[PDB]
């Protein structure tokens, strides 16, 4: 069995009956339909004027979670404390210091300032976590290392990100979630060649575009408008992509000589953050950072759904002369979707998304070299992607929101 | 050297001597060809002995290096390429020995592919007249080139090939070489292995290709059965030589008057050849008026037809579409091939009558579209070709020089509309490599200059040319950068005058970032900014301090190219007459030839010496040649480190007291040869030789 | 099967254009050169493989010595490649300043006749996939490379290329010294079916101690110094030694240096503190003028052609001659028809234009710093590869038939030394 959950294919809820839980993401996509955080029109668009609600998947029996990502863990505490749940979680340290740095700061971004007739679920949208929520739910990790058994269940170095890890369980069902040939610790793949079930849950959410290119697609016309005398606003996290822009930025102020523009980086959990790696960390916008400002600097704020953070104010005072610009690294989020509620923008709007994850050719590949009995895939990953008339569904079942197939 | 060249001949065979340098022995095999042109050689033989003797050493013992032995092979071929020096070097059994058992071919220094190589370029060497026809035919000198067509070395059987080619294309000028050469090479045509049919075809291509004759009638009748024959074998041998086979008879009229059924193997090689080789035969056969009309469309409709699986499968025979789709590999061959021979063919006054040029354009936008996405399959072909043939940069550089060289084909608007409306999402896509992005920017420009003013609906392209242009220009890469420097500069030299390209790149930050180029780290960067922000500021369009930026560089850059470019932006600057090189003339070239003259560079100096050289010119006064140059960095440059600046400076004082001592043709007669001259002279390479002082070859 | 044709140093030293073909996919491993020859000999014949771009996947330079990418920009834009070539990020930046300097030599040996010119120089180098070390970068969907740590000079990797699980790693110029710059070659157990070594030193301190006591000798007794070398060849490793020993015994006597087409040793040092130390997993130094060597007393030039070619070096040389405190230090091979090899011949009258026999007194003085592997490293970066075939594509075929008895008796595996043309099959 595998009683699946959270229809999106990148943050899933996969609860793979046996009871065991394959990983614990949050969809967030719900928060794309309120009003910022600084029912009414805006541009068109309805959007409900509350705290901005979380897709909670749709739990006293999975006494198992083997979290493997720190994008795809931020919905830990809904299911782990405040839901009757008693168990475990498991993960590696470096997933989970920069997992509870997101979910610290998303506190923070929250609780400082206390399509829907397309929307999939609203009876399940529920208010966010609390920090002692967060804690009690950090608190019942236990941290296992790459490789190391704890049924069989051994987690498996993947290439993704720093901690990015992928799993397997014996009896066999493997598991990949978040991987990457092109890089953090290459793919340990040569453990998941002899499988009987497969699940292909992590794959890039923009597969027509290489990400060395949208690389450069971001530094190009980061620099186009930093030279242009224009800010620049990378809506992005503390932990993920933004590591992989930095070490290409400053590789990037090397090669193309951009120099004299300040970096600066603006999270509660930032400066807890940046050891993980002219970077100025500031810790807010209101204190030292308000006399420190030079005007082409390049502002990295705390969340990509431009409702929470510092990011909501940089939308509201950049976001009508056309000097500015924002680029959209993130492969979770809408461009457009979480760009509604400012849509009279003067303010250059550019989607850059930098996702390292399996393109499918090296998906068919991996596959090639695995030679699964079965693999299970989301919905998305079998048929052709909505958007695009190539070949590009994996050839070798299917799951979807509350979908529960037998193998 | 003559009076050190028995001391060498001496030192040669001497095995007390180290190993010569193979180098020092080919420059002397060079230094002997050229003084056997006017001279006899049996005279040059007689005056020096010491030949004859380094050569009956050469057959008398047993222990030479393979590089002497080699040496003395071509030099004994160089000396008997006359009738008399033959004669004269079988006084002794020379030459029937040298070639023969008794020298190198009868011992185990056979077995280096220096010493065969060698032996085959003296025999080549010697093969010249009737008496080496006769010592080739009667001591089975033909049967061991018969054997060397096989050898392992490519340059020795790519050698023994042409000596055989060479051996038959003047015995024929039935004699007993040229009726053995052409039984054994109608023995391999009709043979089972791939190499003998291989050499026999590079044989007759040879041999049909250089001489056009009665004889070569009578070889192509009595050949042209069994050169049809092997059309007829699975799988085809020897496709490459085949075609160039059919390529060099065809093109020689003389061969279809023949028989005709030399244009009835072409029409069943075009359908029965492989996929790889009817692309070349068919444009080979196209490139030529001789062949059939009913030939020349079968012809054309096989080279079209890869062009025409992509317009019947995407715009909503098998033989071609079993190989468009059978892997990413034959897909990119085979359309990289089709559009290369169509770049070939699209030139040429031999092309067909009914150019297809919109559905060629058609087609070729629509590779591109199949490579950087948004081509719309209208059959499971079209979704196999979207699928196969998307990210491949192979196909898309093919097919942008394809669309590149579309551009001379004169036709409507909606062609340069179509080209590019493509161009430009190659340019902006974020996919794009760089060398896909250079390729895309010079198929722009091509297609840009072919819109006659510039054209309604093109300057609503460059506005939207232009935000791409300077997203490229703050590229990662420094390809990149240089690229659209390279673009700019080609374009503002063209329609640097235009009213919409000087009122529509202003309006872009197009200027502002090709002036922040000129602090870039790549030396290259900086010089083709430099030389853009000349391109740029030579039609006015600078967005005053300029010149003090690019004397900057002239100074106390710390690389070369951007020296280099900043003086040749003055060198346009002072031939053109820029405001900012021509508000004052004397004074431009006074502080710019102080920076000139203490240079660490040769093509600065030279540059320099080319500015005075446009002075000079801009003045015909002597008083404003009494400053820093004219007559002063000339004087110093004349006894310069260079020869090219050197002979830069005679040139140009060829062009006052002091100027009357100098004796300036004896100092260019000086400055005209090598600088290596007084050691690639024979004296030196001799005394190089013959040095014992002493003190391995190693990397540079 | 492997196919293997040394297009023209297989058996000898320049000319490196070694071709390989696996499964479907040809690759050229060098475009080398020839100093001596000066008209179409001096590159690799390339009418042993016809069109190119459809032919030949990939080239591939191994570093930036004339003699393993001096045709490159012949090769690509003369005989017509358009493909990528992969140059580890250092290779890329000293050799189209390399390749300016060979221009100049043979823009006055009168040599220009099939030849490369600078926009050549500069579209070729555009056509450069610059990879990292230790990455894997995928050319076609089943054909990888991946550059190495070759340790020889700055930029010298050693490029494995890879079909599925046949192989074939290519260590153009590696070394096994770790000495007082770059260190030693580093290559992993990929196990390839063939390793296309180097063998110039065959049958293979104490010149770092040598070469700073003969200058500190003849900077004391008032004599002066030239080291004639490239733009950046091995100069900048000689820069370290006459400040680091000039930091023990200064002297505060002059050092100068002069190329024109770079700075003394800083664009050179940007690339190599990461090369060095992250990638293997001055104020005695100053500059020159042309009139700068007529000052009198001690004083110690680098000169910008080397092996005496006509030039800087060539002047400087001639000018120093007469004194016989005076000295000249050669650390390269010096072509035949260059003035360096005249004089590390043995001779001592050597002509010029007219008859002008010029008296060289000078002290003369032959130090090799070239940083290639002996006979042990060889054998241990054979032992670090663990291959099952042996490839020599450098090095003269006396020593290499030593290398290859060698070889084939401890270690119990197939070597291969082909000549120029031959094809060799596994
Ligand atoms: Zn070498
Ligand atoms: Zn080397």
């Amino acid at each position: 069995k595998l009683y699946c959950l959270s229809g999106h294919p990148t943050l899933p809820c996969n609860v793979l009956k046996f009871t065991i839980m394959l990983d614990c993401g949050l969809d967030m996509t719900s928060t794309l339909n309120f009003l910022p955080l600084p029912l009414k029109e805006c541009s068109g668009h309805v959007f409900v004027d509350s705290v901005p609600e979380f897709c909670l998947p749709e739990l006293s029996t999975v006494d198992v979670i083997l979290i493997s990502n720190y994008h795809c863990m931020m919905a830990l505490p809904y299911i782990t404390e405040h839901t009757g749940f008693t168990g475990t979680v498991y993960a590696t340290e470096p997933t989970v210091q920069i997992g509870r740095l997101l979910m610290e700061e998303l506190v923070n971004f929250i609780e400082r300032v206390p399509p829907l007739k397309d929307a999939v679920e609203v009876s399940t949208w529920r208010r966010c976590y609390t920090m002692q929520e967060v804690n009690s739910a950090l608190s019942k990790i236990q941290l296992v290392g790459y490789s190391q058994k704890i049924v069989q269940v051994t987690p498996l170095s993947s290439g993704y990100a720093l901690g990015s890890s992928n799993w397997i369980i014996q009896s066999k069902v493997s598991y990949v979630s978040g991987s990457s040939l092109l890089t953090p610790q290459p793919m340990d793949q040569a453990s998941l060649k002899n499988s009987d079930v497969l699940v292909l849950t992590g794959l890039t959410q923009i597969p027509t575009a290489n990400p060395d290119g949208m690389v450069g697609e971001f530094c190009s016309n980061l620099a186009l408008t930093v030279r242009n005398g224009g800010n620049v606003l990378v809506p992005c996290y503390p932990s993920g992509v933004i590591y992989d822009l930095l070490e290409c930025l400053y590789q990037y102020i090397d090669s193309a000589g951009l120099s004299s523009v300040p970096l600066y980086f603006i999270s509660p959990v930032a400066n807890s953050s940046l050891e993980f790696s002219k970077l100025k960390h500031y810790p807010s916008i209101h204190g030292d950072f308000s006399n420190d400002f030079r005007q082409p600097c390049v502002v990295f704020t705390g969340h990509p759904s431009l409702r929470f953070g510092d990011v909501v104010h940089f939308m509201e005072l950049w976001g009508k002369s056309s000097l500015n610009t924002v680029i959209f690294t993130e492969p979770d989020f809408s461009y457009l979707e979480a760009l509604a509620p400012y849509q009279p923008l003067a303010m250059k709007c550019i989607y850059c998304p930098i996702d390292t994850r399996l393109n499918f050719i090296q998906v068919s590949k991996l596959l090639k070299e695995v030679q699964p009995l079965h693999v299970v895939c989301p919905e998305q990953y079998t048929q052709p992607p909505p958007a695009q008339s190539h070949r590009m569904d994996l050839m070798i079942p299917a799951m979807s929101y509350r979908r529960a197939e037998v193998l | 050297c003559a009076q050190l060249l028995p001391a060498l001949c001496a030192v040669l065979v001497d095995p007390r001597q180290p190993v010569a340098d193979d180098t020092c022995l080919e420059k002397l095999l060079d230094w002997f060809k050229t003084v056997t042109e006017g001279e006899s050689s049996v005279v040059l033989l007689q005056e020096h002995p010491c030949l004859v003797e380094l050569l009956s050493h050469v057959l008398k013992v047993q222990d030479l290096s393979s590089g002497v032995l080699s040496f003395s092979l071509r030099l004994a071929g160089t000396f008997a390429a006359q009738e008399n020096c033959f004669q004269y070097l079988q006084q002794g059994e020379l030459l029937p020995g040298l070639f023969g058992e008794p020298g190198p071919l009868g011992r185990a220094t056979w077995a280096v592919p220096t010493v065969r190589s060698g032996w085959i370029q003296g025999l080549r060497s010697l093969a010249q007249h009737p008496s080496a026809l006769r010592f080739l035919a009667d001591h089975g000198a033909v049967d061991t080139i018969f054997s060397l067509q096989g050898d392992s070395s490519l340059f020795v059987a790519s050698a023994a090939s042409q000596l055989l080619v060479h051996v038959l294309a003047l015995s024929m000028r039935w004699p007993a070489c040229a009726q053995k050469i052409m039984d054994h090479v109608e023995e391999s045509l009709c043979s089972a292995a791939t190499p003998k049919v291989t050499q026999a075809l590079n044989v007759l291509t040879t041999t049909f290709g250089r001489c056009q004759s009665p004889w070569t009638e009578a070889l192509w009748v009595r050949l042209s059965p069994r050169v049809a024959c092997l059309l007829e074998r699975d799988p085809i041998p020897a496709a490459h030589s085949f075609v160039d086979l059919l390529l060099c008879v065809a093109r020689s009229p003389v061969f279809s008057s023949s028989d005709g059924s030399l244009w009835e193997t072409v029409a069943r090689a075009l359908s029965c050849l492989g996929p790889t080789h009817m692309g070349p035969l068919a444009l080979g056969i196209l490139k030529l008026e001789h062949c059939p009309q009913a030939l020349r469309t079968q012809a054309f409709q096989v080279l079209l037809q890869p062009l025409a699986c992509v317009l019947k499968a995407t715009v909503q025979d098998a033989t071609t579409v079993d190989t468009l789709l059978a892997s990413k590999s034959s897909c990119a061959g085979l359309l990289c091939r089709t559009l290369a021979h169509l770049e070939e063919l699209q030139p040429l006054p031999q092309r067909p009558s009914p150019w297809p040029q919109a559905s060629l354009l058609g087609a070729t936008v629509t590779v591109l579209r199949l490579c950087d996405g948004s081509a719309a399959p209208a059959s499971s072909v079209g979704g196999h070709l979207c699928g196969t043939l998307a990210g491949c940069v192979r196909v898309q550089r093919a097919a942008l020089d394809f669309l590149g060289t579309l551009s001379q084909g004169t036709g409507p608007q909606e062609l340069v509309t179509q080209a590019l409306a493509v161009l430009l999402e190659c340019l902006e896509s974020p996919g794009s490599s760089p060398t896909v992005l250079k390729k895309a920017f010079q198929a722009t420009l091509r297609w840009l200059l072919s819109s006659p003013d510039l054209g309604p609906l093109i300057p609503q392209f460059l506005r939207e040319l232009f935000p791409v242009l300077q997203k490229r220009l703050c590229h990662p890469c420094w390809e990149v950068r240089d690229s659209a420097l390279e673009f700019l500069t080609q374009l503002s030299r063209h329609w640097g005058g235009q009213a919409d390209f000087r009122c529509a790149l202003l309006a872009s930050e197009v200027p502002q970032l090709a002036l922040q180029l000129l602090q870039d780290p790549e030396s290259y960067v900086r010089a083709s900014a430099v030389t853009a922000m000349g391109q740029l500021s030579s039609q006015g369009l600078h967005a005053q301090s300029l010149f003090l930026e690019l004397l900057h560089i002239l100074s106390v850059d710390s690389e070369g190219f951007p020296r280099r470019a900043v003086m040749q932006v003055f060198t346009e600057w002072l031939r053109d007459g820029h405001a900012d090189a021509a508000q004052d003339t004397e004074q431009f070239v006074a502080t710019v030839l102080q920076a000139a003259s203490r240079d660490l560079d040769w093509e600065v100096r030279a540059q320099g010496l080319e500015l005075a050289l446009v002075f000079l010119g801009q003045t015909l006064a002597l008083r404003a040649l009494c400053h820093v140059g004219l007559f002063d960095f000339a004087f110093c440059a004349l006894f310069d480190c260079d020869r090219p600046v050197a002979q830069k400076s005679c040139d140009l004082l060829l062009f006052l007291a002091m100027l009357r001592s100098l004796d300036l043709e004896g100092l260019r007669s000086t400055l005209a040869e090598s600088s290596d001259h007084v050691e690639k002279s024979p004296q030196s390479l001799l005394q190089d030789m013959l040095a014992t002082g002493g003190f391995e070859a190693d990397c540079y | 099967e492997i196919r293997v044709t040394p297009l023209g140093a297989g058996q000898d030293v320049g000319r490196s254009c070694i071709l390989v073909s696996i499964a479907g996919k040809n690759v050229m491993l060098d475009c080398g050169m020839h100093m001596g020859f000066n008209d179409d000999r001096r590159f690799p014949d390339f009418s042993y493989i016809t069109r190119l771009t459809d032919f030949l996947d990939c080239v591939i330079i191994s570093h930036f010595h004339l003699d393993h990418c001096g045709a490159l920009p012949y090769f690509s834009e003369m005989v017509g490649y358009d493909g990528p070539i992969y140059m580890t990020h250092p290779t890329q930046a000293i050799c189209p300043i390399l390749l300016e300097d060979y221009r100049k030599i043979a823009v006055d040996k009168k040599g220009e006749a099939n030849f490369f010119t600078s926009q050549m120089i500069k579209d070729c180098m555009k056509k450069v996939v610059a990879v990292h070390l230790h990455q894997t970068v995928q050319v076609d969907d089943e054909l990888e490379i991946k550059a190495y740590y070759a340790g020889h000079v700055l930029g010298a990797a050693m490029f494995q290329i890879k079909v599925g699980s046949e192989s074939v790693v290519y260590t153009g110029d590696y070394n096994m010294t770790p000495d007082r710059h770059l260190g030693a070659a580093w290559i992993d157990k990929c196990r390839p079916n063939l390793l296309i070594t180097e063998s110039t030193y065959a049958t293979t301190r104490c010149r770092e101690r040598d070469f700073l006591k003969k200058v500190h000798e003849t900077v004391e007794r008032g004599g002066k110094v030239l080291i004639p070398v490239f733009a950046l060849g091995r100069a900048q490793e000689l820069c370290i030694l006459l400040e680091t020993f000039w930091e023990r015994m200064n002297l505060k006597v002059p050092i100068y240096f002069s190329t024109g087409l770079t700075e003394k040793a800083n664009h050179y040092y940007k690339l190599f503190i990461p090369w060095t130390n992250q990638k293997i997993r001055f104020k005695h130094i100053k500059a020159f003028d042309r009139a700068f060597a007529d000052n009198p007393g001690p004083m110690v030039v680098f000169a910008t052609p080397g092996m005496l070619h006509a030039g800087q070096s060539l002047q400087i040389f001639r000018k120093w001659a007469g004194n016989e405190k005076n000295m000249v230090i050669m650390p390269g091979y010096c072509v035949q028809g260059t003035v360096g090899h005249k004089i590390l011949s043995g001779q001592r009258k050597l002509e010029m234009e007219g008859r002008q026999v010029l008296e060289v007194k000078m002290q003369v003085e032959y130090m090799s710093f070239s940083a290639h592997a002996d006979a042990k490293g060889i054998m241990q970066l054979v032992g670090q590869a663990e291959p099952e075939s042996v490839l020599l594509v450098h090095g003269e075929a006396k020593k290499m038939e030593f290398l290859k008895q060698k070889i084939e008796q401890e270690l119990r595996v197939n070597c291969y030394m082909p000549a120029n043309g031959e094809t060799v099959t596994l």
